[PDB]
């Protein structure tokens, strides 16, 4: 348990870190948060598997579910952007700055 | 939007801060989180228009990383204390973590800049629920953790957005920047008292709301939203100028209207606390707020700015739009000082 | 580690298979043989450039559809309950709320493909 | 020499300056995600940081 | 087996490195396929069924999606690879050395505590009910529909509205 | 306040609503033929294909 | 009740009304091209409602006492004035183009609510979308400035993307040498110094840009002076159209509903004409715009709203 | 009244009569603009009256 | 009759205004009836 909680937990960490710092392309952002996702799911069913929680056992699934719906939002906003500019750059978002 | 929609997205927006503030389990917080930020970002980009695409994308994206930081906080939580809610032996960085990603979704600095760029972006009637409604939930969810958080952290972010929202709306001539800027100071105020005295950050968020939304409904009367637009009240209409301007001094803080209760009171709890530095810091920095607001009633009310030919139509036909909301947050948000030990 | 070593077994099948497919026939590499393939045409240009999906709103919506089949899939275990008349009551809401967003998006024209 | 210049340079227009200086040095900014997130980042760093020294 | 699960969070989180260096979407989803396949299988050896299984079908369709949406928006003439980058490359390889470097570090000052490399996989699985019959994480899951219907609620809730909302974004 | 950087900036337009560049569609130019199973044999279709 | 989106859920909708001849049919054509008869006797025809061509006094004929104001409140800008001197130092040219202009959107707005909501049909004689040719053709006479027309041209950007355009056009073509000829007989004495390349102008930016641009959406019919007569004929024609080509046919009641709640308001109607650019031609200073402004809020009936100013003759204020 | 035309495209016309009597005397009015020597003139005439009369 | 355009005011809306003073009304006498019961019950609870 010890080691596997270390890994996962730099594994977010890293997914979140490739989040802050972009690079261009929007669906890449898109999928880190996607596995930052995937590691807190796999955080909590580890956890409720330890403890044998089973009453627990209901919240990864709502994760999933919570997470999916964002992500449908997320790719329907590229669609926009995309129709808006031509492509998915994040550097056409800067029509705000005034 | 068709009316199925319009029942179904509202009904949403408005469930999402039910289920944070009557949730016991944080996971159902978090739902409550995810339910706002899903829900209002439709609203957001119904315009269809480039600016709005842009600024429903930067509100999704600074949104989902919050959320996700809070998540990570909560499954921490989890493996450390089998439980679903933060309790005094929790570890002192998952509460960090809490603070830094609701701070980050309720707009404070240094995670400031989305704020103003969303609000440049979306139109009045969509602003207004994003810089009063959308931020009940966060700040209930922080209150309900307020005996554990961390003085240092939470007096770092509110002095800092202090000075940024004191320094930022200076610069900016658009109305809904300004508003933007002005919410970040007065978030300031509340996250200031909050580890202190919750029922103050209560009745600073209060106040504000009362003031922000007739703000907002005054900018929609006209669709004002620009300086030199606003400047145009006195021939568009003229009644409505006593009240802005004593609506802007209140939320600038002088001592006749209400906005002095809370930033008074405030300054009081932290006095009795030993907050003095601080204290005195923010009191000095929060009269650049007075300044940037004493120009917009300079440029509105006190004197009389040029106007346009097309403007006799406009007072030709009728207008029906102030609402009976208007006036009464209005009044009772800039003429309340009297009655303010009840409201403490 | 019988599946473990069953699934490894398939996949050195598999990688042997083409290791030899690559390694014994007789090559000749030139490139007009190499280059792309268009109908006996030159590429009028690559094929990396955007290609539109018209189905692009029925595809998001599988997302959310999948995620309703996973709420749904514990129902064989569900149902060994002793609150029969909840699981029936929840499991019927739920299939219901399916229904009526399949329809409302039918109604609003989302399964029409988008020219 | 004092009254109209040297008394309004030193109390008013000085606080005046420095505060336009720092508006002008704060609200420009260049509008981009890309950079928002990466001060985000710088955030995110200072708080472990500080978290970690004051322990 | 004894290195059995460390391996696989390891391989997880070289899976997460490379989806964080962001080649290509196309890439991206190739990787991220790859890592929801070894979360199952760390969910799997932690005694769970379900909940992996579920995890790598919803990743599956997901990232079915998104290749679709990549192949039309996310696109560029000349995609980049993990290696095309020869910054991306570097900082992979220094990535996985540095993870390395980083485990054996965390093992010399503390023998015992976040790493147990030493007495490493006598830890993964503590308590089980050796003759019960009903322990299987479906059971729990299932739960839903009885004693936690709330979360039922909510979260068919989500779904209902994401249809509207989603609908809405792309008019 | 203007300063070095803020020069080039242009007030916002008064409805959102921004011009923009136009985005040229460039459609797909696909060969179908001349060798294909349904060109009959000797068919150059050069389709200008969306999607 | 004020139509709005609960009297929308429970009926009065747009498409529960519309008929085959609820229309929006603008009549166009140069100077004295015989137009308001045509458009009186298609109206009469298609038993549909005629609006006059908006003037100077459209707003005050249509709202309060609907008795022409004097010329301060209703725009300073004069025709006669424009004619007898078009080059004139106190920008009139200009002034009077936008409040012909910002007329002609409250007319239109006007008559689209009146079909959205009775199911009617309209006849309009010009438009805002016919309305650039004489800023055109000021400009290219030197009447105005080249900033007057970035101005015009931006506010036409701001408001007309709102608004359907109309059906059919209905273009009488008639050559500039009997244009003069017609104005001479008209004999309105600040008329006749209005110049020929003055009405070339117009027919050039006319024919040269808004029948090719109505062409792409509307229905355009082009009838010479001789076929203008007899309007029956153009009845027939405009009977046996059929509109396959418009944005009007994909709106649908939740359109039409948004749109007329824009109408409805007046005020948002109008709100982009005010935008504040400071043009001198348009701009009035704060001493001659109070005096204007406390001059009409006292005429009698303009003090307070419409169904409270005792004086014209409304009671029961106490109560309402 | 007719259901359909075979024609594809064609649609049936309601008031088959108005319609044909009222482009018959279009012809007839824009004919008169042409010389009245005019073999277009004559012939179109009397074309177009034979089929208003019928 | 001033008017071109119907006054949308030009009458009282006779219900809206019967219910606010009714609703004025009775929300007088409920507050009198509710401070005569609390100052008795301020005396029954504090002997007089
Ligand atoms: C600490 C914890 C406690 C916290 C407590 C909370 C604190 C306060 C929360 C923050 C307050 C902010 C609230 C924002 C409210 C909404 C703001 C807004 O954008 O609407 C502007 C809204 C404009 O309404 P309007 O002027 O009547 O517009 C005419 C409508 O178009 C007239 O036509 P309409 O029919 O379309 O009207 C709108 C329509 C639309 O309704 C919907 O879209 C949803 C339902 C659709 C059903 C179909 O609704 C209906 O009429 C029902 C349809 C039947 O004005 C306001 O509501 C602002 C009032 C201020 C409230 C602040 C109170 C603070 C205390
Ligand atoms: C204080 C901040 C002053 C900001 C400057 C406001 C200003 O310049 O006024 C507009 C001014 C333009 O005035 P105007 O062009 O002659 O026409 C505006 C009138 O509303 C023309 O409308 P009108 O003639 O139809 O109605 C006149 C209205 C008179 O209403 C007014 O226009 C004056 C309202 C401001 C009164 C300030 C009271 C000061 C409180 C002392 C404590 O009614 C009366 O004649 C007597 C009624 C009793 C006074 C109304 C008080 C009701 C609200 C009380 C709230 C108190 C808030 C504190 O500029
Ligand atoms: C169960 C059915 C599925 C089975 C799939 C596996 C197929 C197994 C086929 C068994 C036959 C194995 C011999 C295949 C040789 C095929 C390639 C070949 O012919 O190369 C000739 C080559 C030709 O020799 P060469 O190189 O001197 O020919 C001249 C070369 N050029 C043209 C360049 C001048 O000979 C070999 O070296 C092949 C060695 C095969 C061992
Ligand atoms: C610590 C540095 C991590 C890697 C830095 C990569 C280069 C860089 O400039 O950082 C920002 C980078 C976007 O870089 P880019 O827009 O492609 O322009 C490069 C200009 N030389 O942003 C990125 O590429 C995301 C980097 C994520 C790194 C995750 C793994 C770090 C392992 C240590
Ligand atoms: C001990 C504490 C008490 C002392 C507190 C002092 C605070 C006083 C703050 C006064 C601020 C007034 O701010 C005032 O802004 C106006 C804008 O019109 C400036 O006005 C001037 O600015 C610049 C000169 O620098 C000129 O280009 C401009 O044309 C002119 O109007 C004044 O120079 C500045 O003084
Ligand atoms: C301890 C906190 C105390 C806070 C209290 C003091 C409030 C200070 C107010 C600062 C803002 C004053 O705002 C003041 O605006 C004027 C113009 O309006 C600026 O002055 C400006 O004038 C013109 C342009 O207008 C330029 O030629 C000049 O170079 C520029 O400086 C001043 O430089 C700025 O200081
Ligand atoms: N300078 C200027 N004059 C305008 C504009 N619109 C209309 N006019 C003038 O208004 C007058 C309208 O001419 P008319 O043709 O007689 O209008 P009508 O009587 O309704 O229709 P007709 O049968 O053609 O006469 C002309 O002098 C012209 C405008 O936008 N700018």
């Amino acid at each position: 348990m010890p080691s596997t909680f270390f890994n996962l937990t730099m594994a977010f960490s890293l997914s979140l870190l490739g989040t802050l710092m972009f690079r261009s392309h929007l669906m890449s952002t898109l999928l880190c948060l996607e596995g930052m996702v995937l590691s807190l799911f796999i955080m909590t069913s580890v956890t409720s598997l330890n403890s044998n929680s089973m009453s627990s056992m209901p919240i990864p699934i709502t994760i999933l579910v919570f997470a999916a719906c964002e992500a449908a939002v997320g790719l329907a906003l590229l669609v926009k952007v995309s129709n808006t500019y031509g492509t998915d750059y994040v550097q056409n978002l800067n029509l705000l700055q005034c | 939007m068709n009316p199925i929609t319009l029942a179904i997205i509202y009904f949403t927006i408005f469930l999402g801060p039910v289920i944070t503030m009557s949730s016991t389990n944080l996971m159902l917080m978090w739902v409550g989180l995810e339910f706002s930020l899903l829900a209002i970002i439709p609203m957001l980009i119904n315009k269809k228009n480039p600016r709005s695409t842009e600024a429903a994308t930067k509100y999704f994206v600074t949104q989902a990383t919050a959320s996700m930081i809070i998540l990570l906080a909560i499954v921490l939580n989890y493996k450390q204390l089998g439980t679903w809610m933060f309790q005094q032996q929790t570890n002192g960085l998952i509460l960090n973590m809490t603070l830094m990603a609701l701070s980050m979704k309720l707009g404070l600095a240094p995670f400031h800049f989305w704020l103003p760029e969303v609000t440049q972006g979306i139109p009045l009637h969509m602003g207004l629920i994003l810089l009063t409604w959308q931020k009940i939930a966060p700040l209930s969810i922080l209150i309900q953790i307020y005996p554990l958080l961390n003085s240092t952290i939470i007096l770092m972010l509110a002095i800092t957005s202090i000075f940024m929202g004191a320094w930022g709306g200076l610069n900016q001539t658009q109305m809904r920047k300004i508003m933007a800027y002005s919410s970040i100071a007065h978030m300031g105020w509340m996250l200031a008292i909050l580890p202190y005295n919750p029922s103050l950050t209560l009745l600073n968020l209060m106040i504000y709301i009362i003031l922000t939304a007739p703000m907002f409904m005054a900018l929609m009367l006209n669709n004002s939203m620009t300086i030199n637009s606003i400047s145009l009240l006195w021939n568009k209409t003229p009644a409505m100028l006593t009240m802005i301007s004593l609506m802007l001094l209140s939320l600038g803080g002088l001592p006749p209207l209400t906005g002095f209760l809370p930033k008074w009171i405030i300054i009081t709890e932290l006095m009795k606390n030993n907050c003095l530095i601080m204290a005195t810091l923010m009191a000095m920095m929060a009269l650049l707020n007075l300044f940037f607001y004493t120009r917009l009633i300079y440029s509105t009310s006190l004197t009389m700015f040029p106007t346009n030919n097309n403007s006799k139509m406009m007072t030709h036909q009728t207008k029906t739009k102030p609402n009976l909301m208007f006036s009464t947050l209005a009044i009772m948000s800039t003429m309340t000082l009297p009655l303010a030990p009840q409201l403490i | 580690m019988n599946l473990y070593t069953v699934i490894f077994i398939n996949i050195l099948l598999s990688l042997t298979l083409i290791l030899v497919a690559f390694w014994l026939p007789q090559m000749n590499l030139y490139s007009e043989k190499a280059n792309p393939y268009e109908c006996g045409f030159d590429p009028t240009s690559s094929a990396r450039l955007p290609f539109s999906m018209k189905f692009f709103l029925v595809a998001i919506t599988f997302l959310l559809f999948d995620l309703e089949i996973a709420l749904l899939l514990p129902l064989p275990w569900a149902i060994q309950t002793i609150k029969t008349s909840t699981m029936m009551i929840m499991a019927f809401i739920l299939v219901t709320i399916l229904s009526l967003g399949l329809a409302y998006e039918w109604t609003q024209k989302g399964l029409e493909w988008t020219e | 020499l004092l009254d109209l210049i040297w008394l309004e340079k030193t109390i008013p227009k000085s606080t005046s300056t420095l505060h336009t200086n720092m508006t002008t040095l704060t609200t420009n900014q260049k509008g981009l995600i890309k950079l928002y997130f990466m001060s985000f980042l710088i955030n995110i760093i200072l708080i472990i940081i500080l978290y970690s020294i004051n322990l | 087996m004894n290195n059995y699960i460390f391996v696989l969070s390891s391989l997880f989180l070289v899976g997460c490195l490379g989806l964080a260096l962001k080649p290509s979407p196309i890439y991206g989803g190739l990787g991220l396929i790859v890592s929801g396949f070894v979360g199952c299988l760390m969910v799997l050896g932690f005694g769970g069924s379900f909940l992996g299984l579920m995890v790598f079908l919803i990743y599956l369709g997901g990232m079915l999606v998104v290749f679709g949406y990549t192949t039309a928006m996310a696109t560029e003439e000349y995609p980049e690879t993990w290696g095309s980058n020869w910054l991306i490359l570097g900082f992979l390889v220094l990535g996985v050395i540095m993870e390395v470097f980083l485990i054996c570090v965390l093992n010399y000052y503390d023998e015992v505590g976040v790493i147990n490399l030493d007495g490493l996989g006598d830890w993964l699985m503590y308590e089980v009910d050796d003759v019960g019959v009903m322990l299987e994480g479906g059971i729990g899951v299932a739960a839903m529909y009885s004693c936690a219907t709330w979360m039922m609620v909510v979260a068919g809730w989500s779904l209902f509205a994401g249809i509207f909302i989603i609908i809405e974004i792309t008019r | 306040y203007p300063s070095k950087e803020t020069a080039h900036w242009k007030p916002p337009p008064w409805n959102d609503v921004d011009i923009l560049k136009e985005k040229a569609v460039t459609n797909m130019t696909l060969n179908f033929g001349p060798q294909h199973p349904a060109a009959h044999g000797v068919l150059r279709l050069v389709l200008e294909l969306s999607g | 009740l004020r139509y709005g989106l609960l009297a929308a859920i429970l009926g009065d909708k747009t498409t529960k009304k519309l008929h085959e001849y609820s229309r929006v049919i603008t009549v166009d054509g140069n100077i004295c091209s015989g137009k308001n008869k045509l458009a009186k006797e298609i109206a009469q025809q298609l038993g549909m409602k005629h609006y006059p061509e908006a003037g100077i006094q459209y707003s005050s004929t249509t709202t309060g006492d609907g008795r022409p104001l004097d010329i301060e409140f209703s725009g300073s800008c004069s025709l006669e004035k424009f004619y007898d001197d078009p080059k004139s130092n106190d920008g009139n040219s200009y002034r009077l183009q936008s409040w012909l202009y910002a007329s002609r959107l409250l007319q239109y707005a006007d008559a689209l609510e009146h079909l959205l909501s009775t199911g009617q049909g309209v006849v309009l004689e010009r438009s805002i979308y016919s309305d650039f040719v004489f800023l055109e053709a000021m400009y290219n006479q030197g009447y105005i400035r080249k900033q007057c027309v970035d101005h015009y041209n931006e506010i036409k950007r701001l408001t007309l993307p709102e608004y359907l355009p109309p059906h059919a056009v209905i273009y009488i073509d008639v050559p500039v040498p009997e244009v003069q000829s017609r104005i001479q007989k008209k004999g309105d004495p600040h008329e006749m110094k209005v110049t020929s390349a003055y009405l070339q102008d117009i027919e050039n930016a006319y024919k040269k840009t808004f029948l090719p641009k109505m062409s792409e959406m509307c229905e355009v019919l082009v009838y010479d002076s001789w076929e203008a007569e007899d309007p029956t004929k153009v009845v027939e024609d405009i009977e046996y159209l059929k509109y396959n080509k418009g944005p009007w046919l994909k709106q649908d009641d939740w359109t039409f509903h948004y749109l007329r709640m824009l109408v409805q308001d007046k005020t948002e109607v109008l709100n982009y004409t005010t935008i504040p650019v400071y043009l001198p031609e348009i701009t009035i200073g704060a001493h001659q715009g109070s005096r204007i402004y406390n001059s009409f809020r006292e005429l009698p009936g303009r003090k307070y709203a419409p169904g409270y100013n005792a004086e014209v003759g409304d009671k029961w204020i106490w109560l309402k | 009244l007719k259901k359909t035309t075979g024609l594809v495209g064609l649609a049936v016309c309601d008031t088959p009569h108005e319609r044909l009597t009222i482009l018959y005397t279009k012809t007839l009015d824009i004919l008169k603009h042409f010389p009245k020597h005019a073999a277009y003139r004559k012939y179109t005439e009397q074309i177009t009256n034979e089929k208003l009369d019928m | 009759k001033f008017y071109v355009r119907e006054p949308v005011n030009a009458k009282p809306n006779w219900l809206a205004v019967g219910l606010s003073v009714g609703a004025s009304v009775f929300m007088w006498i409920y507050l009198i009836q509710t401070h005569n019961e609390d100052v008795l019950e301020y005396k029954r609870r504090n002997g007089l």
